[PDB]
DNA sequence: CACGTATGCTATAATGTGTGCAGTCTGACGCGG
DNA sequence: CCGCGTCAGACTCGTAGGATTATAGCATACGTG
RNA sequence: GAGU
């Protein structure tokens, strides 16, 4: 995003400072509950062949 | 019990008979009644 | 430490030594009293400057 | 402030005057529900919408038909509670009055021949509750609202679908809310296409010609016009200016006697304006420029009759000229352009292979239904019975609206089937964006998103019964005769039921209500789902659906969602959001008027607000004149940035618009990461109620209003002064200026006692009132399960330090003090149900006596005379609830038995041993027992016991209503008769049987003596009935299932205490596990001598990111150091105005405090109250994102006389030294998580195995084993631990001969492997041949 | 590749077992192909000894 | 195990729909027309004695009407599950091996 | 035949009595109607209960049917195969 | 089968078999009759239509579907995929001696050491118990040893501490991504629910304990417990076998 | 003979289906025109 | 090439049971105690 | 819904 956020967390972020990081949160929380199958998935397939 | 390896290969009509212990020619499960098959 | 140990020393000696470690570590780190309070996460004057 | 408030007020951070209040949490279901059944007259709403729908409707031969008149719902057979508890379904009848009406067809339309009118059953409808869920087979239940793509208009695009070209291909996209999908696409060759239901793909000019449009008039349609003019020799052309723009000038341009642009020159902005200023109309061509123009419309020669040139055909020399001679001087050709004005249609006209609209309708005819004969009715009906027929075709207003807003219409609603207009123009704005004016649609955004509640799901799937029984109505119709046959007859009811049962029962959107906490039931209410029928699935779900968008600012919560599969899909609804009438979201924004910023507020929807510039709520206001600073900033068009005080058009009306319910409850929010907050508020929905009911110190103020709108805590309907409280059951007064003048005016709220929940956990209600107190409307008289005097109570607040403790407090691991334990405030409650089911079989009836086989004096001791345990009872595992026998069949006795037998005579009996034990492990106190029995079947004879409890206590309710309604009522006639001729004692002398008959003057006071004298006798007739219906269900012989004679239900409840593996958490998403309950005497204390209760590792903070948790201990300290020194205060016994100088001190301390408490309208006593709550911490409430400040709390703590930093000196319990640094101690508020490690423990060396696989069972409650997975073997491979391997494939899992033989061994000592083959393969090969395959093992 | 590798060993236990069993077994059915059980993937079907 | 007797051959759809074709591979019949065959919409000729019909190739029902008059009798064209099974049977796989 | 066509009579019988009584009917509300026992009713409306596939997935996810958790009862135990 | 409620169950493939057998007995009837040959005709692809579904349903056009909606489950559909036969019941498997709970802290243990709850520990050794109670006479026969387990008695622990010791028993944590994440230790019981595991091999199973569950696996044969002791005791397997580093770093 | 299960016949004319869902996923690897 | 098809898409744990409809009415025929 |  061409806006990062400037504040931290000790001073305390504001409503569309958090709402900015949701985004970023949320794609990476995904990531994990989705891109682990594909991770796995190659495990899988390495050892079978090995 | 204990064997070396194992094929597969095409099954013949013949070969499905050699199997088989008896002809099923009828949909009949069990007896509604008598829960017999 | 505990790599250079297993090369010159071998498994027994690590293995004790790794336990010694937990225990030593995990006692001073309670004897510390260390703690997480608002004041240690110091800021620096040359934050609003810089923004 | 309000009685209840008085009691304890919560101390406000919050600096922004709310202008708007949280409204009613479970809005949603409610309205949308009540929608439903509301029987709308003209507007038709749900129920009556269905009806209209599809009513009235006629038989096949068209003489017969049945046409709607009026529906009614009949009262509910069983109220509520005993649908709960019996298990049956909490339902309206469903009564509609129907007239069966024939026409003659020897006369016209001979309406009088016969009309037959009468009201038919047709299915129970589910009622919905008081707060929002549905009684299903006696269990709570919530529909979740849906969200879907909007029926209408939709423009999309594949981006580079062909990866190779990486072309852009635009599509169209008609969404019906009932019908066949419309699909408009671009190919790569720019060719428009039509497909229907995504079949095989036509082009699109055959659609136009089905709709009767010759080629010149689609030409004419979305082509302009190009006109040459053939003047003498020469070739003139009319010229329109701004075409030749970006173009090369392939000839020499030149007018009446100026040249402009030569040969190969490119024409500028320049040329073109300077053309346009000298008004250029016609222009002197080249002949041969014209190859290669489509001429537009047909022309014929005048003399001999014929084609010269047909429509869309490219035009050349030899065309020219011989249209020239046939007289045409003038000639029409297609406006068209490489980049602005693309020729599409035209292309796709020479790609269509039809010719005329009948051929059109064949082609069509013949995709639907390939091979096929065609028939010209079949095409015709088709075609129109598609997207052109009001029964098949639906866009719904909805569908309308969002389609005429997409195409730029003027009128909003209107018909919902396709006009011709609106398919031209469908394909002219697809073309437009082809063009480059125009944007395609996301689906993201929420004003293509419409969210569907319960009552517009109910109604279509009612809307689905009605239509499987018109068909058979039909059917009967047709053949059926017109004089006796009724019109109940053909109806059935089986149909529509089966339909709507199906709904709530087999729905993924209807799901057991979570309710383990008041929070988790309102939050789940306030849910939406993108998943289920109708939606997306969790495989067809992508990433881009499920990531924040820009909308679902102030309508949906970006930080509420689960961390599963179901990350992107289910979605919690913000706070002050609200359902659009027709189905969008939408939040409130306060509007500005030139600066000023006015109390009025408007709902905008998702489209509308990015019209306008929305200044946040962060914005600091100049006391009711306009923002402060010069510089706003706002946001609009999705994005955010600066802007001028005047320029701002809206504000937000809360800060808490933006999160959710769950969210908004966490304090210090904008202080903790976003990642760690979603799991704060999902774990928070988690939290199981304790014991003793704890209010949060450090609150947000949400946490009231939730406990109230949950509508698990009983609220006053009228206010007055309590005439009677009690633990069953509160009695309230009413105030003669809100008491209604009819009645006595006494209301009585029956308060809820220890019930089971759906998670197995209790559900009690505490009053919270003293007897004789005057209680507001609208104030709280009991207290829900986990809820303190209104407020939201979900765990309990307790003293923590943050340092490391020998490892105890590993990853996140927690060590807590004895101290917690021994008061007993983490232990909770758990009521568990056990059901002992009396089946017949073939062989005879199961029985439950007492009489079993091998049964110790011990164990039936607790067991009576039919075999049933004791009300009061304490059992662990094995000990048996309910004895049942069953009629055991033959069996071949081993020779062993047979010889054995003999020896010892025992002849084994006729009866078996089902009895329902306790389940192991398990231990508590039978609370309650339940007993069904069919109707013929000779009753228990603790059944009879049991209904004689239900018999005498019911007549003792009933009796209580009528004699304290008796009471009030004549109370009331007292007063009556005062006004006029009053002698107090004197009428209080002879008895009050006999007061009636004394009348007054005639006036209206004589009226309002006759008034209650007739309600007097009307419940005395009502109390007759009610107590027949209530005696009528108690005998009422319950309908079981087939096969069932009769059942006992055991509610046990047991007493589960915290312990190490026990799982505990606070609001900030700071999960951990118990590992060690630390005896007192080892906690480290501070100089003072108070013990810390719980010791948490400070390494789980940096790299978490949630340091609300900090803030809340420090404010927790402050908070509880102020409690302490009311505390001090109060055992001194110092005065009412010294506590008072104190606490006024105390409420007036932030620098912008929003809420203003001043202690002189106080009166002395009702500080005294208020003070001997403050006692335990004072409560202290910080707002979302308009929380407490740094310098506020530090302020606070120096009110408690503790330390600015909040690190205090602490001293080891074990040594008695000092740690060599201060600590961060204070109150964080934690909760119990509903994982307790005694539901997880489980263990299994050798049960039952798996029918056809052999390998054991899976699951706890089966007493299953772990799986072992390919994952798992893998490991054992890599380290080659062979034998170990082997040994869980075989004599572990399927192995029979291996397993029984290996336990032999084992329990012989010698650990022998005696390994086969798994029974698995053998299968395995089984399948194999039953495939076909010839798979045979040639062995060694 | 390595999907490819291991649907090309010679044991069509393993190639089954891994994926697009319906294929490799009517693949194998026709050849008459035979294993003898080599491989450890083939041995832990049969609940053998690694 | 057990056994049905089918009263008219069926095709094992595993050596039919999974790819490759395997028995139209082994016809070097495309799977279309294997089909049109099994479903009865056209007769597949199985032995055209007269070299004026050859082998495999597909006719639809009026195209069996004509060649049924004109020369009929010598040659041999089926329909179904029966005339692929018979066209398996015939055919040699040494033979058209050497040829291939 | 005889038993279907029984069970018919009894379900058409249960309609027009659901119409007029507004609730579906019970067994013996059925049987009283008839004339008849009520274990002639129940043993014919448990025979009218319909089956349930094996392999049917359970709790609307596609988790893991009815035979993942059906024991073989017939089938004791190590234990008591060790106990013989 | 008959569910305990009276009512049956069957497999799909029941189903299946059954319309295979009303057609083809169907089309033995139309032969019979001699029946004109376009009713042959459909009665051929309609058995053909049978056996397709039978062997594999959603293969060829439209699964043929229950009531419920959903397609029936074929023969190829028990060996295919994921629910297959091989993925599910034959590469990985359901294993008897086998438990699993909770899992906390425990500092105080040694390297080769874990938490095992008394209560979990006696059902996973139970017929080591009773080979035991035997030798010792206390038991009679296989039964009383069973009742006297059942009533827990105090001289049921000490037999119980008595062959627990040298026995290890093997942990695991999920996803067991490399081998490390099965470790073998000597047991220590404990009186309370959860597992108690090693600080150190935290790293190597990723637990963290926030709520993460551990399973345990008691290697039954004189060569398992060899095994386990020897290859995979956590004393024995520091090094990760990725990389020649140390897993167990203090953390 | 009875009880349980089956096979059978009925006569105004009526003579080519539809219906209930599917919702569009994704990057790759082969297979006939 | 293009287009249409088939094939894959992590590991353990959990919760809970369950849904739908309808087939006439009567006379003869076959098998078992 | 629970850790990954
Ligand atoms: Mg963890």
């Amino acid at each position: 995003i061409e806006t990062p956020i400037t504040a931290n967390f000790r001073e305390g972020l504001n409503v569309l400072q958090y709402f900015i990081s949701t985004h970023g949160a949320r794609k990476g929380l995904a990531d994990t509950a989705l891109k682990t199958a594909n991770s796995g998935y190659l495990t899988r397939r390495l050892v079978d062949v090995a | 019990e204990e064997f070396d390896a194992i094929k597969i290969a095409l099954a013949s009509p013949d070969m499905i008979r050699s199997w088989s212990f008896g002809e099923v020619k009828k949909p009949e499960t069990i007896n509604y009644r008598t829960f017999k098959p | 430490m505990l790599n250079t140990c297993y090369r010159i020393l071998g498994l027994k000696p690590t293995v004790i030594f790794a336990d010694q470690i937990m225990y030593t570590g995990f006692a001073y780190a309670a004897r510390s009293g260390a703690s997480v309070g608002i004041d240690d996460m110091v800021i620096p004057e040359k934050k609003h400057e810089i923004i | 402030y309000s009685y209840t408030e008085k009691k304890r007020i919560r101390k406000d951070f919050g600096k922004r005057p709310q202008v708007l209040d949280v409204p009613y949490l479970l809005s949603i279901q409610l309205d949308s529900f009540q929608k439903f059944i509301e029987q709308d007259p003209e507007g038709q709403y749900g129920l009556e919408a269905a009806f209209r729908s599809v009513f009235p409707i006629q038989s096949y031969s068209g003489n017969s038909e049945l046409q709607y008149v009026s529906y009614r719902l009949g009262e509910p057979v069983f109220d509520v509670q005993e649908c709960q508890i019996r298990g049956v379904t909490y339902s309206a009848p469903l009564r509609v009055k129907l007239r069966l009406v024939i026409y003659e067809r020897e006369a016209p339309e001979g309406t009088v021949k016969d009309i037959k009118e009468q009201e038919v059953y047709m299915g129970e409808i589910p009622l919905m509750t008081d707060n929002g869920t549905f009684v299903i087979n006696g269990t709570e239940r919530v529909i979740v609202s849906q969200l879907h793509r909007s029926p209408g208009v939709f423009f999309d695009s594949d981006k580079g679908k062909t990866h190779s070209s990486g072309k852009v291909l635009y599509n169209a996209r008609i969404i019906p809310y009932r019908g066949s999908w419309l699909d408009f696409e671009f190919d790569p060759k720019d060719n428009l296409f039509v497909r229907i239901d995504r079949r095989r793909k036509l082009p699109a000019t055959i659609i136009l010609r089905a709709l009767n449009y010759t080629t010149e008039q689609i030409l004419d349609l979305f082509f302009e016009k190009v006109i040459f003019e053939i003047r003498d020799n020469k070739l003139q052309m009319e010229l329109v200016p701004e075409r030749l723009r970006g173009e090369t000038a392939s000839f020499d341009i030149e007018a009446n006697g100026k040249v402009y642009v030569e040969k190969g020159r490119r024409i500028t902005a320049r040329h073109i304006r300077q053309l346009e200023k000298d008004d250029v109309k016609l222009i002197e061509v080249p002949v041969e420029y014209i190859a290669g123009k489509v001429v537009a419309k047909d022309y014929i020669d005048e003399s001999t009759g014929e084609l010269i040139c047909a429509a869309n055909m490219e035009l050349s020399l030899d065309l020219l000229a011989k249209l020239s001679q046939s007289g045409h001087k003038r000639i029409e050709t297609l406006f068209t352009n490489d980049l602005d004005h693309g020729p599409y249609i035209s292309e796709t006209l020479r790609v269509d292979p039809t010719n005329d609209r009948l051929s059109a309708l064949v082609e069509i005819y013949r995709m639907m239904r390939p091979g096929e004969p065609p028939t010209r009715e079949a095409a015709e009906s088709l075609f129109e019975n598609l997207f052109f027929s009001e029964d098949r075709y639906d866009l719904s207003a909805v569908g309308r609206m969002k389609f005429n807003r997409s195409l730029l219409r003027e009128e909003i609603e209107g018909s919902g089937i396709l006009s011709k207009d609106d398919i031209i123009d469908v394909m002219k704005k697809l073309i437009d964006i082809r063009n480059g004016k125009g944007e395609v649609d996301d689906i993201d955004h929420l004003g293509n998103r419409r969210i569907r509640s319960v009552g517009e799901m109910a109604e279509n799937q009612f809307r689905v019964g009605l239509v499987r029984v018109e068909r058979a109505v039909k059917e009967r119709l047709s053949l059926g005769d017109l004089d006796t046959l009724m019109p109940q007859d053909m109806i059935n009811a089986k149909p529509i039921s089966a339909a709507v049962k199906e709904f709530f029962g087999s729905s993924q959107l209807s799901q057991f209500m979570d309710q383990n906490n008041p929070l988790s039931e309102i939050t789940h209410k306030r849910r939406i789902s993108a998943l289920g029928p109708g939606g997306l699935t969790r495989e067809r779900a992508g990433f881009e659906v499920r990531d924040v968008h820009p909308t679902h600012y102030g309508r949906v919560c970006p930080i509420e969602t689960p961390e599963g599969p179901n990350i992107g899909l289910i979605n919690s609804l913000s706070v002050y959001a609200q359902t659009n009438e027709y189905g969008f979201l939408e939040t409130p924004y306060r509007k500005v008027t030139d600066g000023v910023v006015t109390d009025e507020i408007h709902y905008l929807s998702a489209i509308e607000e990015g019209n306008y510039v929305i200044a946040q709520a962060n914005s600091n206001l100049d006391e009711e004149g306009h923002f402060v600073e010069d510089l706003v900033t706002c946001r609009s068009k999705g994005e955010s940035s600066l802007f001028s005080r005047d320029q701002v058009d809206y504000m937000d009306v809360s800060t808490q618009q933006v999160v959710s319910v769950g969210a908004s409850l966490i304090p210090f929010l904008e202080h903790d990461d976003a990642n760690r907050a979603l799991m704060g508020a999902n774990m928070q929905r988690q939290a199981v109620p304790t014991l003793r009911a704890d209010k949060p110190l450090v609150g947000t103020g949400m946490e009231r209003a939730v406990a109230v709108d949950s509508g698990v805590t009983a609220v006053a309907k009228r206010g007055g002064v309590v005439q009677y409280v009690d633990a069953s059951r509160i009695v309230i007064k009413v105030n003669e200026d809100e008491m209604y003048p009819g009645e006595a005016g006494i209301d009585i709220y029956n308060l809820t006692k220890y019930t089971r929940s759906n998670q197995n956990t209790c559900i009690n209600q505490m009053p919270c009132v003293s007897l004789g107190e005057p209680v507001e409307r609208g104030d709280v008289l009991a207290d829900g399960p986990s809820t303190d005097l209104g407020e939201l109570a979900l765990g309990q607040n307790m003293r923590v330090a943050f340092m490391p403790w020998n490892g105890y407090n590993f990853e996140d691991s927690i060590l807590v003090s004895e101290r917690v334990v021994q008061e007993d405030r983490f232990t909770t409650i758990h009521i568990q149900e056990l059901a002992c089911v009396s089946r017949d079989t073939k062989l005879g009836p199961e029985e439950i006596t007492a009489d079993i086989p091998n049964v110790g004096e011990a164990a039936l001791s607790k067991l009576d005379e039919s075999g049933i345990v004791y009300i009061g009872a304490e059992v662990t595992g094995g000990d048996i609830l309910v004895g049942k026998v069953t009629p055991k069949g033959e069996t071949q006795l081993t020779p062993e038995e047979k010889l054995l037998r003999a020896i010892f005579g025992e002849k084994a009996s006729d009866v078996k041993d089902s009895s329902l034990r306790v389940p192991n492990g398990v231990s508590g106190t039978v609370i309650d027992v339940q007993v069904f029995t069919r109707d013929g079947v000779e009753k228990d004879k603790r059944a009879l016991e049991i209904e004689e409890m239900q018999l005498k206590q019911a007549k003792k309710d009933l009796s209580e209503e009528l004699q304290i309604l008796e009471a009030g009522l004549f109370s009331r006639i007292r007063a009556v008769l005062v006004a006029g001729g009053v002698e107090a004692e004197k009428l209080d002398k002879l008895p009050r049987d006999r007061w009636l008959e004394l009348g007054l003057t005639d006036e209206e006071k004589q009226n309002q003596l006759e008034q209650l004298a007739e309600q007097y006798d009307e419940l005395k007739h009502e109390f007759e009935k009610k107590l027949e219906a209530k005696r009528r269900k108690i005998t009422q012989g319950d309908d079981l299932a087939p096969g069932v004679l009769k059942i006992v239900k055991v509610y046990l409840a047991v007493k589960r205490r915290i312990q190490p593996g026990d799982k505990m958490a606070g609001r900030h998403g700071n999960k951990g596990v118990i590992s060690k309950i630390n005896p007192i005497e080892d906690m480290p204390y501070d100089e003072n001598g108070t013990p810390v209760d719980i010791v948490l590792n400070p390494l789980g903070v940096p790299s978490r990111m949630n340091i609300g948790q900090i803030l809340e201990t420090h404010l927790g300290m402050a908070a509880k150091g102020i409690g302490d020194k009311i505390n001090a205060m109060l055992k001194q016994q110092q005065e009412v105005a010294k506590l008072r100088e104190f606490i006024q001190r105390a409420y007036d301390l932030g620098a912008d405090v929003r809420q203003k408490v001043d202690l002189s309208t106080f009166s002395d006593e009702e500080v005294m109250r208020l003070a001997e709550n403050l006692r335990k911490g004072m409560p202290i409430a910080t707002p979302v994102f308009d929380g407490a400040k740094e310098a506020e709390i530090k302020e606070l703590l120096k009110l408690g006389d503790l330390p600015t930093s909040g690190q205090i000196r602490l001293y080891d319990g074990r040594t008695g030294e000092q740690f060599e640094r201060p600590v961060t101690v204070g109150y964080m508020y934690m909760l119990k998580l509903n994982h307790l490690v005694d539901d997880k423990m489980h263990a299994r060396s050798t049960g039952s195995y798996s029918l056809v696989t052999q390998q054991p069972l899976g699951g706890k409650a089966q007493f299953g084993g772990q799986r072992f997975g390919e994952m798992e073997v893998w490991a054992l491979e890599a380290y080659g631990a062979a034998y170990t391997l082997q040994e869980m494939l075989t004599v572990k899992s399927d192995d029979v001969n291996g397993r029984t033989k290996m336990y032999k061994n084992i329990v012989d000592g010698n650990h022998q492997m005696e390994p086969g083959m798994p029974e698995s393969f053998n299968v395995l090969l089984k399948e194999i041949r039953s495939l076909g395959i010839n798979i045979e093992l040639e062995d060694e | 590749g390595i999907t490819k590798a291991s649907l090309a060993t010679e044991s069509f236990i393993s190639a089954a077992s891994f994926q697009e069993t319906t294929r490799v077994l009517t693949e194998a059915a026709v050849a008459g192909k035979r294993d003898e059980l080599r491989g450890l993937k083939e041995n832990v079907i049969v609940g053998r000894l690694i | 195990m057990g056994h049905i007797e089918l009263a008219s051959p069926t095709a094992h759809i595993w050596f039919l729909k999974s790819l490759p074709s395997r028995i139209g591979l082994l016809l070097d019949m495309p799977l279309r027309d294997i089909e049109r065959v099994l479903y009865f919409e056209s007769y597949v000729v199985i032995e055209g004695g007269m070299t004026n019909l050859e082998r495999q190739q597909i006719l639809t029902e009026e195209q069996y009407l004509d060649a049924l008059e004109e020369f009929g009798d010598e040659f041999d064209a089926k329909m179904g599950a029966e005339a692929i099974q018979a066209l398996l049977k015939s055919m040699d796989l040494e033979q058209e091996c050497e040829q291939l | 035949i005889h038993i279907v066509k029984e069970l018919n009579v009894y379900l058409r019988t249960a309609r027009e009595l659901s119409h007029k009584l507004d609730h579906e009917p019970s067994a013996e509300e059925i049987a009283e109607q008839l004339d008849k026992p009520v274990d002639d009713v129940s043993r014919m409306l448990r025979l009218n209960e319909r089956i349930t596939s094996v392999d049917t997935p359970l709790g609307g996810d596609s988790e893991k049917a009815l035979l993942d958790i059906l024991a073989d009862e017939k089938e004791n135990g190590p234990e008591d195969t060790t106990q013989d | 089968v008959p569910l305990d409620g009276g009512r049956f169950a069957t497999s799909d493939l029941n189903d299946l078999y059954r319309r295979v057998i009303n057609r083809n007995n169907r089309l033995k009837r139309l032969l019979d009759l001699a029946a004109p040959d376009i009713i042959v005709r459909n009665e051929k692809r309609m058995l053909q239509e049978a056996v397709d579904a039978l062997l594999d349903n959603g293969r060829r056009g439209r699964a043929i579907t229950g009531s419920n909606k959903r397609p029936l489950k074929s023969l190829a559909d028990m060996i295919k995929g994921k629910q297959g036969r091989f993925r599910q019941n034959l590469l990985g498997k359901r294993v008897d001696y086998s438990g699993r709970s909770v899992i906390t802290v425990g500092p105080y243990l040694r390297l080769h050491q874990c938490g095992l709850p008394k209560k979990m520990a006696l059902e996973l050794f139970k017929p080591f118990i009773y080979g035991k109670l035997e030798l010792r006479g206390l038991a009679t026969t296989i039964k009383a040893a069973k009742k006297m387990v059942e009533r827990e008695e105090a001289v049921v622990w000490d037999i119980l501490d008595e062959v627990i010791r040298e026995h290890p028993v093997l942990l695991n944590r999920a996803p067991t991504l490399h081998r490390l994440g099965i470790q073998a230790f000597e047991p220590v019981l404990i009186e309370g629910k959860a597992i108690q595991l090693h600080p150190l091999v935290c790293a190597a199973y990723n637990a963290d304990f926030d709520g993460d569950q551990m399973a345990v696996h008691v290697p039954l044969t004189l060569e398992a417990q060899l095994e386990a002791r020897a290859l995979m005791m956590s004393t024995n397997n520091i090094l990760s076998p990725a990389n020649g580093e140390p897993i167990i770093v203090p953390s």
